[PDB]
């Protein structure tokens, strides 16, 4: 029997059976490097949803951008509430940017031990907060 | 055999370091030419990004092909929308500048 | 007198319409070995002999007793019981695996994937083999350190979320690391064509550097680092 | 029996066992174009051969100049002259050829400055037929040689189309009129009974170290082939000879390699003095396995213990440079810290002589052919071969030399393959078997599955393990061995009382360990009765009441005017054991040791002499 023939029999045996799958996410112990990975996918998906909404609205909504900002000004521009809007827009972008560098350092082969993942992981978190607070006020 | 998968992988990382290049470059030099560069690099990197999410989670023959076709349309629409915005409106760089000092 | 509670995943395929449930056992740790396996055999021998698991070496090599203890995939014969009585040890079979019975998963696919990479020395002309010892310098040999020690327990591949969602077409860290083992083995003449097997979306490129593999390896090995080292070779090898 | 589905399989060859021996025999048959099946209760990789850590012996001459004939001398001397020299000749010649075979397969051996396979010193080996000092011929993969050996073989085994029956428990031999037709086996996965039949059967089920309470062996070392051969009425050999490895960890009994001593490791008692310098003047702690562990047990006897109980000894490693410990012995380095909590580089390891290797087993040719004993003479059992620890061509005799079984594995696995490939051809008539065949293996399975008794499988297993541990240890006397016999015999009657709880078909581990108990018991009975009858001290077997080494002549003084002792007056002969499965009675006859080599001109016979190190 070949390797390909074996895998074909593995799936035919189990799918046609009453064997239950062992729990995975439900039971697995969450770690910082692990939690930070899903966040990179989350922030990636959120940002693409941002860019796509911004592009499609340039094609589907009437009026120019200058006039669209007057609509934002129309609903009372709260001082604290405008900072929170800027923070909540920059927060996912800054996380993904800083973590992207960490992902790009990895692809070069560097910094791939568990101690290093914790260190570099924390350094991203600290850089995210600071650059998110720093840019939101400019 | 072909190097079709490994070429795609390198391409991903190339546009990443290119996009990491454009964010500080657009701030320091906000112009017309930096608007299209940031439009091309942004939509591409995103398009390949969601593709990795699609290939991971979309199970099936008919579905995998369909989602890919759906993403191809949506991202092409996204690139067309940004290019129109750069050509017929304020342009993303200045648009960020306006939105920010508000 | 010193009691510790064990919550263990249980399923009987021979019982009509039985579905997975947890069963708790109590053990006096004074009459027990330090490791989880010691307790597992203790309840198997003295409390409930319906408990089914894989074991052999009680040493940490063979790789039979691979299971999810307290949330992390390790070896029951290497992991010692947390003496903290207030805590309750949760024992599960390896994640996202078809459970044959209790803590015994179907590793057939895992093994088959390992067969697909051809984990054996390959020369362009094997017409002179079995008469001379091949030459390999101390440095060429040290490249294999951290790679050869792999014991195929499948703890790492079963900690990888990519192997959960795409176990059918993704080879997983364990198998990938062994492909890397044979790639940088100086005696192997098939380095280029071995890389060529990975030229598709799924086999290698489903790795996103989640690092659960390296984090969980009961042998201290670094499968992810090897994967990243493969990716570099995949991008730089010519012709 | 009509409750169990029976599926028949047709093959050219069956190999029972997927360890070091099994695999080499398995794919070696297929390499020769045979349709081969390999039945195994573990996944090939999980087999005990992974635990191996010392090395694999070959006179490759990588470190100093070497001759394979010197390796021959050391093996036969180590065997205390119970070793059949025709098979020792065969093995030690093949040694270099066999190791190179493995290196070319892809085994990642350690390396010298020249770039060749690294070898180093090991207990019992010498240059120039003993005259030339310590020999370095133990080929090793750092500290994990057996692990690499098993994976390389399995790696290779995948190139051929052997049909593997993974996690299948072999019940009995498919015997018919004194000829082997295959094996009957339980499929652990779905509880189904399979009759696998072939022209040739190979048994490589390894040892039975689990007969004792403390051993380096795995939980799966239950001598299942030994019992299968016994149940067929065929003799077993030298089962009283049980290797007590000097350096097993005080806790779980895990093995700490003799390679430690081969790299400069020292054994020490409570006083601090290196005790192995007094017992063995020349070779010291790098001497025979039986002599070192004898000294260890003797130091404990006389109050010179180590711990709070003063019942073990130390293996020191402080003086060795840290880098040597990391390159040469990283395997033990981890497992000494894991089990004994000992930082190897700073503290010594609490070691104790524990059960290790079974040199006894199934009587065998130098060609792998299983021998029965008819009319005082040898007779080849048709279609039955055995190799490895399960076998006994008695290459090892009364005491196995270190790093020789991994050799024994590869050499004789290959032997079984070539011995078949050159006696018959593939596609030959596969001998037909009765519709009833293997009936009482299935009927035994049924009773043990529903065994509603009064004694637990575990409780009876422990009772057997402690009884062997205290009655058949390093030292054993007549009266103590006697009590162990009728105690062990009573426990065979207790097999009628056993209670089993699991009534399931799929993965009934309660049931397979009960089958293993019957197997261990049959191995235990033959070990204890054979030992008590043997009234001499030879190799691993040491009698307190009979200290002498009883041979044909008193080999201390030169043979000339000396008169021969009749065969049934001395003990320089193989112990052959039988047992009637019903009453559990052990009857035992004997057969002579083979002293003629394969070629006198190429390898001169080594006559007995006083053996001390
Ligand atoms: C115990 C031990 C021995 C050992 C060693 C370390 C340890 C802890 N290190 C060694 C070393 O470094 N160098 C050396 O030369 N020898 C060393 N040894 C001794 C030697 O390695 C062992 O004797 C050897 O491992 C035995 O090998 P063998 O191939 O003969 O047997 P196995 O590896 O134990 O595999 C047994 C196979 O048989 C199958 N089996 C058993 N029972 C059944 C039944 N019921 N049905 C079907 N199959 C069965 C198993 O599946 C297994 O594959
Ligand atoms: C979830 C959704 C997220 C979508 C992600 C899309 C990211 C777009 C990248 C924009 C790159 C910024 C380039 C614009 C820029 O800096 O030039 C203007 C300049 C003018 O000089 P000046 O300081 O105004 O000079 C004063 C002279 N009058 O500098 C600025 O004022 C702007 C800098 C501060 C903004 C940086 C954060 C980027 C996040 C923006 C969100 C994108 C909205 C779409
Ligand atoms: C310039 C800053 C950025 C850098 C350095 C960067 C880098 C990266 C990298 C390296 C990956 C792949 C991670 C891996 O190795 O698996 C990734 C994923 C992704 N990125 Fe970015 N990125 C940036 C900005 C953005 C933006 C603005 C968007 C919005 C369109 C975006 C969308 C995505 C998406 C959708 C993914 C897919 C997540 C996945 O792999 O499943 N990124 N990013
Ligand atoms: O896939 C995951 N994120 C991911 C995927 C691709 C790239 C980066 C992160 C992930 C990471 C860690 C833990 C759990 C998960 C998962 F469960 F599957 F959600
Ligand atoms: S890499 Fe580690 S966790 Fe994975 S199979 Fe090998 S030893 Fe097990
Ligand atoms: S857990 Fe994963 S996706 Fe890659 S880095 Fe490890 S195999
Ligand atoms: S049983 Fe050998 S690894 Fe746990």
């Amino acid at each position: 029997t070949t390797a390909k023939e074996e895998m074909e029999r593995f799936w035919n045996k189990n799918l046609g059976s009453n064997r239950p799958l062992s729990p995975h996410i439900t039971i697995y112990r969450w770690s910082l490097p692990m939690a930070m990975s899903i966040c990179h996918r989350g922030t990636g998906i959120a940002l693409s949803a941002g860019v796509s909404l911004f592009g499609l609205s340039a094609l589907l909504l009437p009026g120019n951008f200058e006039s669209h900002l007057e609509l934002v000004k129309s609903l009372c521009l709260g001082p604290t509430l405008i900072y929170t809007a800027k923070f909540g827009i920059v927060f996912p972008l800054m996380y993904h940017t800083w973590n992207g560098i960490r992902h790009l350092i990895w692809d070069l082969g560097k910094g791939l031990t568990i101690p290093q993942l914790t260190q570099s992981g924390v350094v991203v978190l600290i850089l995210t907060v600071l650059s998110s607070v720093g840019l939101a006020a400019m | 055999s072909s190097k079709a998968a490994s070429l795609h992988w390198t391409g991903e990382r190339v546009v990443s370091v290119l996009l990491l290049g454009l964010l500080p470059a657009a701030y320091l030099n906000p112009c017309s030419a930096m608007d299209y560069s940031l439009a091309a690099a942004l939509t591409l990197h995103g398009h390949w990004g969601i593709g990795q999410v699609v290939t991971d989670y979309v199970r099936g023959d008919a579905l995998q092909k369909a989602a890919k076709a759906g993403l191809l349309a949506l991202s092409a629409f996204t690139f067309a929308g940004l290019c129109y915005f750069n050509y017929h409106d304020v342009g993303i760089c200045k648009a960020v500048a306006m939105l920010w000092k508000l | 007198p010193r009691i510790k509670k064990f919550a263990i995943y249980r399923w009987d395929p021979d019982k009509t319409g039985d579905k997975p449930h947890m069963q708790t056992y109590e053990i006096d740790l004074n009459n027990c070995g330090p490791m989880v396996l010691d307790a597992l055999i203790k309840i198997k021998n003295e409390i409930d002999s319906t408990l089914t698991f894989r074991r052999s070496c009680r040493e940490g090599i063979c790789g039979s007793c691979a299971m999810n203890i307290n949330g992390g995939n390790t070896l029951a014969c290497t992991r010692r019981i947390d003496t903290n009585l207030d805590k309750v040890s949760k024992i599960y079979p390896l994640p996202h695996m078809y459970v044959i019975k209790d803590l015994v998963p179907d590793l057939s696919n895992f093994y088959a994937q390992y067969k697909s990479i051809e984990p054996y020395l390959k020369k362009k002309d094997e017409s002179q083999e079995g008469k001379q010892q091949y030459l390999q310098s101390i440095e060429e040999r040290e490249k294999l350190d951290g790679l050869y020690e792999c014991i195929l327990c499948a703890c790492c591949s079963t900690s990888c979320p990519s192997y959960w969602w795409n176990g059918d077409k993704y080879l997983g860290p364990a198998v990938l690391m062994q492909a890397y083992r044979w790639m940088i083995d100086s005696r192997d003449d098939f380095t280029e064509e071995r890389l060529a097997k990975l030229q598709d979306p799924f086999s290698l490129y489903r790795c996103h550097t989640i690092m659960n593999c390296t984090g969980t390896c009961p042998k201290g090995l670094n499968p992810g680092k090897a994967i990243a080292e493969i990716k570099k070779m995949m991008a730089t090898y010519k012709e | 029996s009509t409750q169990y589905p029976v599926v028949d399989h047709e093959f050219d060859a069956v190999v029972v066992g997927a360890g070091g021996a099994g695999l080499r025999a398995a794919f070696g048959l297929s390499e020769a174009g045979f349709n081969t099946a390999c039945v195994t209760k573990l996944f090939p990789t999980r087999s005990h051969t992974v635990a191996a850590q010392g090395g694999i012996n070959a006179a490759l001459g990588n470190m100093e100049e070497d001759n394979w004939r010197w390796h021959f001398y050391d093996t036969v001397k180590g065997s205390d002259w119970l070793g059949d020299q025709d098979a020792i000749h065969y093995m030690t010649e093949q040694a270099p050829a066999s190791v190179v075979e493995l290196e070319n397969y892809g085994m990642p051996f350690s390396r010298t400055e020249d770039g060749k396979i690294y070898q180093r010193a090991f207990g019992g080996q010498s240059l120039k037929f003993g005259k030339g000092g310590q020999a370095h011929r133990c080929c090793c993969v750092a500290d994990r040689t057996g692990h690499s050996l098993l994976h390389t073989l399995y790696g290779r085994s995948l190139r051929y189309d052997t049909s593997y029956f993974v996690e299948y428990f072999a019940l009995d031999l498919l015997m018919e009129n004194g000829e082997c037709r295959g094996v009957i086996a339980l499929c652990i996965e779905d509880g189904s009974i399979h009759r696998i039949r072939a022209r040739n059967t190979v048994v490589a089920t390894g040892g039975y170290g689990r007969t004792y309470f403390s051993c380096t062996s795995a939980h799966t070392s239950t001598g299942d082939g030994t019992a299968m051969v016994t149940r067929a009425g065929l003799p077993c050999q030298d089962l009283e000879f049980v290797q007590f490895h000097p350096t097993g960890i005080y806790g779980a009994g895990c093995l700490i390699t003799e390679g430690c001593r081969g790299e400069g490791g020292i054994l020490i008692n409570s006083q601090g003095e290196r005790f192995m310098e007094r017992y063995a003047p020349v070779a010291k702690d790098l001497a025979s396995r039986d002599v070192v562990s004898r000294s260890m047990t003797l130091e404990i006897r006389e109050g010179r213990g180590c711990g709070p109980e003063k019942d073990h000894v130390y293996l020191q490693l402080h003086h060795l440079p840290p880098e040597q410990l990391a390159v040469r012995l990283p395997g033990i380095s981890e497992t000494a810290m894991i089990f004994a909590g000992v930082d190897v580089t700073k503290e010594p390891i609490p070691v104790l002589p524990t059960v290790h290797y079974n040199m006894g087993g199934i009587p065998t040719n130098y060609k792998g052919q299983v021998l029965r004993h008819v009319n005082g003479q040898d007779q080849v059992v048709p279609g039955l071969y055995a190799c490895g620890e399960a076998a006994c061509a008695s290459v090892h005799g009364a005491n196995r030399l270190g790093a020789n079984s991994l050799l024994d594995l590869v050499v004789f696995g290959r032997a079984c393959a070539l011995s078949i490939a050159e006696s018959c051809r593939p596609g030959d008539k596969v001998p037909s078997i009765k519709p009833n065949a293997g009936e009482e293996s299935v009927m035994n399975l049924d009773k043990l599955r529903f065994a509603n008794g009064t004694i637990r499988t575990s409780e009876l297993r422990l009772s057997m393990q402690k009884s062997m541990q205290s009655h058949a240890a390093v030292f054993r006397v007549g009266s103590v061995l006697q009590e162990g016999c009728e105690k062990i015999l009573r426990l065979y009657g207790d097999l009628q009382h056993l209670k089993t709880f699991d009534r399931g078909m799929v993965w009934n581990t309660d049931l397979v360990e009960t089958l293993e108990l019957q197997n261990l018991m049959l191995c235990a009975l033959q070990t204890i009765y054979g030992a008590e009858a043997r009234k001499e001290s030879r190799g691993a077997h040491a009698r307190e009441d009979f200290k002498e080494r009883v041979d044909e002549y008193d080999y201390s003084k030169p043979i000339q005017g000396q008169q021969k002792k009749p065969f049934q007056e001395h003990w320089r002969k193989h112990t052959l054991s039988y047992v009637d499965v019903k009453t559990g009675k052990v009857s035992l006859e004997y057969r002579p040791v083979i002293d003629k080599t394969l070629n006198e001109a190429d390898c001169a016979t080594v006559p007995p002499a006083i053996r001390s190190y």
